[PDB]
């Protein structure tokens, strides 16, 4: 009647606004929308820090290049966010939290281009190292890279420098970096940027875990995943590019236990 | 205390003046005052899949068409 | 109000169609699969199902127990020269395989354990001399209560620590745990790690291993042959089988495809093979 | 804790003999491969050796191996290491290392990364007088 | 005490039985559950989810990427079949490793109906028909268009809604059919055709694949538990 | 190699069930099991052995059947395995109707495929008789106890 | 008789079983109880009361009255912490030892809110300030007055009143806190610093003492219970 | 003469017409004459413990000073 | 009728204060 | 967006209260205000910017 | 399936040893006797060898026995074939044949009959060149 359309959204949160015409939807995780911590569920006796807008709106990281020859990418929240705005900060000074986040990844192209992107949230996405001398070895700084995220690959290769190891993950991508194969990565939640219909994927995740708060420094509930299923073509052209981005904001974002400045070693 | 449930009957014997028809139930005593001591009911829920199948924030309509 | 063992819905009779309602037409990149059935693309008849999922309920595809490990304790000669065997297990799923794949079919689960113990027990030495009946303790060690050092210390006194004491030839021996964990749900994948590392520290100080964490820490199980030394060397290996019963569950993940390599997450080179040669054109 | 209590600081020359031991009477979740930890003043602190609280899971560094060993003793509760035919490459100040969980030496079979509870410090000096 | 007769299978240990049993720890205060979304039911339900086909598992694509991409090009037409595949959900390596299969690998006994979704991943400038075919067991295996136009089967146009599903209907001589490859619990064929053929303008990619998708319709069913044969432990 | 046994479950390979089970065409029933287990010493020796537990895994078709008597099947995470100490109550268990048919048939009049004129005599050959109606997996059953100096 | 079947566990003991079993001496005339003032009903009654913690554990200091003693002094403003403290209360040296630590040690896990109360034991003409602070864990230890001043904290006023009492609230991940030296269920720091500095006037002893307490607030709780390492037996 | 009694349920099977829900309660039978005998019921009562914590003579008003 | 299985009191939502009444300061001196 | 309908591109406009570094890069921008645009069948793009002033009124 | 996948076409003189193998890991309803055919492109495909999954049910073509003998590994999962002493007239493409439910080369014995899993076939030439 109005001309309304799952394809055309525009959400917002704070004072920042995302627009689209391509859409396919939205996809919120589970079914279950974000939500602020229930004092039947709750455990930290302290009254929390509910930053609202100045935490709570939509974030920017850095902008990849999607070619005929990129193997994935990857992100954890809210690792990805540790250093966006008031939200970090927040997130520095506060020995536990939780919050929830409408991921939105952005990449058109055009009606001559094509290709299908796998966008996966995978709660506790639990990556695998790159060595075969021993388990369970990457350090900190290798497992969160941040706002630059990593990527996967398509071959194994296991570090044999045992003086001073690599201590990083190899994720290798059609067994979706974890030893699973990539086909049923569908089980999470997830959408597909297939070029032709679509230009974005938006997906609604709630606060997951094993308790109600954790130390968000310390663990990544959700990751995202991004894997061309079909690959990157334009026309007859041998090295095309076209850029992918992902904002992020988290929703009711809550904190407890105020205290000093962290200061993590990143490198 | 006890805890009578029915039986969903499979096989019938060519009973129904003691088994095969006339509702056939079971008995089950707890003995324990922990509740984890306590065996399997098996009397379990099923739900509907569409948290994961149809995680949508907009109603799909199957008739329709998905993109409009 | 769906139980387990209902029956699915019946199958209705379906004509011929010509319209604009498109069943068959969607977009899964929408991440919603079309939840189609027959009569929707095919013609049909009124079928009345009679088949249930009363087999694949959470509680039924866990309703069975399963080796998590092998223990092995001894008692030997007073003669001899290395000390009589003790064994000391960690409490986990996931030293054996089969078991810890179903379990990790989820993200996060939580159940009451029901424990089994059978043991088994032979002669070592090809002799002739003889052995009486034994009585195997198991205690349970939790994380901070004193663990054994030796077969006869005052460990195995057990005032508070729980204790089973089997004897030999006898129903194996089973008890019940609660839902132990320190989490609302016992976490079956960790994206994290316990420590963080600080700027002004010493990367020594601040290190930790990825995806451990205190989440999984049970203690351990303690089991020895209470008899005292016997002339004739006697070896015995209890093995235990975990059923989680009153069980629920969390978050879907694929399942294990590649064969485990230790606790965590990780894969070894030339095992990353797991299907094998299918040409596209053939049957 | 456990009581980590180390002492040995005998500066023999180059290619002697010298023991070093670490109290761990009481039985927390005890020392698995236990640990043994040199910081050289030139570099950092570094792993060398480790035997499994219970099991013979005893990793040696490649620096060490044969004539470091580790060993302990499962009720006089301390842990020994035999250290001979000293370098002067090995003069730097020792720590024990306890890695509770069993599973914190075998998962990654060399401490390092599981071990909670520090040791005390003895220098060790093996010169050419 | 009260007269007792011990009967058959006294003392025996049955992995699959239940029973209750005295506790290990008792009046341990359990932490109560929180709701933490996103909880199952039954495994059927993760079944009717759509999970993606390694198709193609040729020498060079098997176990990689491109094992998921079913190659499509704008060739004149032919009555070639575009891919072969057999109603083994459980056996057939292809459907072995879905999700879907995967599960059906933990019983011996599969029931009812199954759909297969598929996805082109071609630019929108592309055009095509195809004929998705499903034909019960008995005859010749198709492998032209002829003869798997004969049986079940869905004529699907590329266009703006992107995806299409054809349901393989439940038709079985048997109530329920087995996990393992076999003649008398044979499914039937999977195949898919050219109806037409891939047409594009220029400056726009010859080739193209296709995604394939296959899940569980509301009313199946699987029974008889049994241990899984893709998992194991060496030594 | 230590001896494990591994058995089709079938009721023919007795005769006197067989017969009257034959009695009819097609027959419906929930099958109970016993289990009687005897043991001897073979070598004339003086050895001794200490008492054995025999665990009796049910195997249904599909599932990995073993191929040591220490391999990784044994370790029972949904086959349904009996733990049986000699020397007490033989083991008996239940088992519904588990026929893959609407009940269990005696006799079949026919051949699991059908041989195609285009195809090769090998392709489409198959027992007469023979389907799947009767394939119910196998018994597996080793003695628990490791190895005995005396057998 | 009736028939019966044994089930596994039939024959063995478990030490924390709960049944009836046949009485010794039948119709022994039990003494009645008489009213013997100060009964407990539960372990964390024990646990609320207030015990003194024995804070520096120096080698000269421990094992000795002292260890008890905290010097205090009127020298000029530090920001420099007077005590540090890690919360372990069950396996922290200097909290290990306390009834409530002790009591700790028969448990698995800890749960609730704790109090820290301090007593000034100097002269009523010394006057001062304090901040007693609690730092929930993650973070850079405090170690001056400036990091720990931004955690949880109380200004004491040296007056009158005696005593000052610190809560430091519970603030987990956990539901529940492992009794050993753990980093995943890591409880966080407590210190104490000189707000402004103790003051005396003349003919006035320029150091004294201070004593601390801890004790759990009436929503403590601990569960699994397991023998202590507090004690021993040797041969 | 049974003695049934109440289960704090900890774990929750997905059940609610059997186990779960429904209140879960257990059976208890004494079989011997002597009160020396019976098992440990454990279900047992707290208390205030004042009687430690402020054995003092004079009520103690928290927000008061202690010393008035 | 406090039972030993009975769930301990709930923790209440509590703002800002500055009066005078003590919580804080008391005196262990009595004992209590 | 007077481009070709072929055209297509998503842009960021941002408005940033003053009082700090003047925007450069996408990166401090996007901490402001601003609304994400795509480029569709929808022409054009409207970003309103809400008045925050310290004065009730500006010169 | 099973996997089956065999190799080993080496083109030998006439009264040479020769060894075929079939993988057999995967242990479904394991190939019983499991299965050897050779087919002779005068000729067609036809039955050779057969040894049963657990037992000593072998059975031999009249054309093959005592110089063609079948044997397998219980464990490494492969089928070994010793054809020695070859003539010219065993030329012909082998496979392999997996037989399921262990009856069905107990009931018929030889395979044939009860195989399902088709192997895929290795070119053996007993010449005189
Ligand atoms: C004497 C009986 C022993 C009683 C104590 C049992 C200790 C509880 C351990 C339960 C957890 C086992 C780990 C598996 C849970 C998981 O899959 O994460
Ligand atoms: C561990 C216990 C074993 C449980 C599984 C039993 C397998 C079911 C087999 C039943 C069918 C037996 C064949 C006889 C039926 C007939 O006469 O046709």
């Amino acid at each position: 009647a109005c001309g309304y359309s799952d394809r055309v959204l525009q959400l917002t949160l704070g004072n920042s606004t995302i627009t689209t015409q391509e859409a396919a939807n939205s996809v919120v995780a589970y079914g279950r929308w974000p939500e602020y911590l229930r004092d039947s569920e709750a455990n930290p006796v302290d009254q929390p820090t509910e930053p609202d807008v100045a935490a709570c709106r939509f974030y920017t990281l850095d902008t990849v290049s999607w070619t005929k020859e990129s193997r994935g990418w990857w992100w954890k929240l809210p690792d990805a966010l540790r250093d966006m705005g008031l939200f970090g900060q927040n997130m520095y000074y506060h020995y536990l939290g939780r919050s929830g986040y409408t991921v939105h990844v952005q990449c058109n192209a055009s009606k001559f281009h094509q290709g299908a992107l796998g966008v996966f949230a995978v709660p506790e996405m639990c990556l695998a190292g790159d060595s075969n001398t021993t388990t369970m070895h990457t350090s900190y700084q290798n497992a969160n890279p941040g706002e630059k995220g990593g990527t996967f690959t398509g071959t194994f290769t296991p570090d044999n420098n045992q003086t001073s190891p690599a201590r990083r993950f190899c994720p290798v991508d059609y067994l979706l970096g974890n030893g699973t194969l990539l086909g049923n990565a569908f089980v999470f939640p997830h959408q597909i940027i297939n070029l032709r219909t679509n230009n974005c994927a938006t997906l609604v995740l709630p606060y997951v875990n094993s308790l109600s708060i954790d130390s968000m420094v310390k663990h990544n509930n959700w990751g995202i995943a991004i894997l061309p299923l079909a690959p990157l073509n334009f026309a007859s052209e041998s090295s095309p590019e076209i850029p992918i981005t992902l904002t992020i904001a988290p929703m009711c974002c809550e904190f407890n236990g105020l205290r000093n400045i962290t200061l993590p070693r990143l490198q | 205390g006890a805890q009578v449930s029915s039986q969903k009957v499979g096989a019938h014997e060519n009973s129904n003046r003691a088994y095969g028809g006339s509702t056939i139930n079971y008995t089950t005593i707890n003995y324990y005052r922990d509740s984890a001591s306590n065996a399997a009911s098996k009397q379990d829920f099923s739900q509907d899949p569409s948290k994961f199948t149809e995680p949508i924030k907009d109603v799909l309509i199957k008739t329709a068409p998905m993109l409009n | 109000a769906a139980t387990s063992r209902d029956a699915l819905p019946n199958t209705e009779a379906s004509g011929p169609t010509h319209s604009k309602e498109i069943p068959a037409l969607t977009a899964v990149e929408t991440g919603a699969t079309n939840p189609l059935v027959p009569s929707d693309t095919v013609q049909t008849r009124h079928v009345v199902q009679h088949r249930s999922r009363s087999e694949s309920s959470i509680e039924s595809f866990f309703a069975r127990g399963a080796c998590v490990t092998i223990m092995t304790v001894d008692n030997p000669a007073s003669t001899t020269n290395k000390d009589k065997l003790f064994a000391v297990w960690k409490i986990t799923y996931k030293d054996t395989v089969q078991l810890r794949r179903k379990l990790e079919f989820f993200t996060y689960s939580r159940f009451d354990m029901e424990l089994t113990f059978v043991v088994t027990a032979n002669f070592t030495e090809t002799n002739n001399g003889h052995a009486l009946n034994q009585v195997y303790q198991i205690m349970y060690v939790p994380p901070g209560a004193p663990v054994p050092e030796k077969w006869d210390d005052y460990t195995w006194q057990t005032s508070s620590n729980p204790s089973i004491f089997y004897t030999y030839g006898t129903a194996p021996a089973r008890i019940s745990v609660p839902y132990v964990g320190i989490s609302n749900a016992y976490s079956h994948f960790y994206d994290g790690f316990s420590k963080v590392p600080l700027k002004d520290q010493s990367a020594a100080l601040g290190d930790s291993l990825y995806g451990a964490a205190s989440l999984n820490d049970f203690g351990i199980l303690a089991v020895r042959v209470v008899n005292d030394h016997n002339p004739t060397k006697v070896t015995s290996k209890i093995r235990v089988y975990l059923k989680p019963k009153h069980i629920r569950v969390w978050c879907p993940r694929p399942p294990r495809a590649v064969a485990y390599y230790g606790p965590g997450v990780d894969y070894k080179d030339g095992t990353l093979t797991p299907l094998s040669t299918k040409d596209l054109t053939t049957y | 804790q456990v009581q980590l209590q180390e002492s040995g600081g005998g500066s023999v020359q180059t290619g002697g003999s010298l023991r070093l031991s670490c109290a761990a009477s009481e039985y927390t979740q005890s020392s698995a491969c236990m640990g043994w930890f040199r910081q050289a003043p030139g570099k950092e602190r570094e792993g060398v050796a480790g035997i499994s609280r219970f099991f013979g899971t005893a990793y040696y560094a490649d620096s060490v191996k044969g004539r470091f060993t580790i060993s302990q003793d499962k009720a006089k509760n301390t842990v020994y290491l035999q250290m001979n035919s000293l370098k002067p490459e090995d003069t730097a100040i020792y720590y024990c290392a306890a890695g509770q969980g069993c599973l914190t030496t075998i998962q990654a079979l060399g401490g390092a990364y599981g071990y909670n509870a520090w040791g005390q410090g003895t220098q060790v000096t093996v010169s050419s007088h | 005490g009260l007269p007792v007769m011990n009967t058959p299978g006294s003392n025996q240990y049955l992995t699959a039985d239940n029973f209750q049993s005295p506790c290990a720890l008792p009046e341990f205060d359990v932490t109560p559950p929180i709701d933490i979304p996103g909880e199952v039911k039954n495994m059927m339900e993760l079944a009717e989810i759509d999970t993606m086909i390694p198709f193609d598992l040729s020498a060079t694509k098997k176990n990689t990427m491109e094992m998921y991409r079913v190659r499509l090009s704008d060739k004149p037409h032919t009555d070639d079949p575009i891919l072969c595949l057999s109603l083994s959900p459980a056996s057939d390596p292809r459907l072995s490793h879905t999700m879907l299969g995967e599960i059906l690998n933990y019983y011996t006994h599969w029931a009812g109906s199954l759909k297969f979704t598929f996805l082109f991943c071609g630019s929108m400038m592309a055009t095509g028909k195809l004929l998705v075919s499903y034909a019960p067991p008995g005859a010749d295996p198709p492998k032209k268009r002829k003869e798997a136009m004969l049986g079940t089967h869905v004529i699907w146009d590329i266009g703006l809604q992107s995806s299409c599903t054809m349901v393989v209907p439940w038709i079985s001589n048997t109530t329920y059919r087995q996990t393992i490859d076999d003649s008398f619990t044979e499914g039937g064929y999977i195949s898919v055709f050219y109806q037409t053929r891939i047409v594009v303008p220029l400056s726009t990619p010859r080739e193209m694949d296709i995604l394939g998708f296959v899940s569980a319709c509301n009313d199946f069913s699987v029974r008889l538990l049994r241990d899984t044969t893709h998992i194991e432990q060496k030594a």
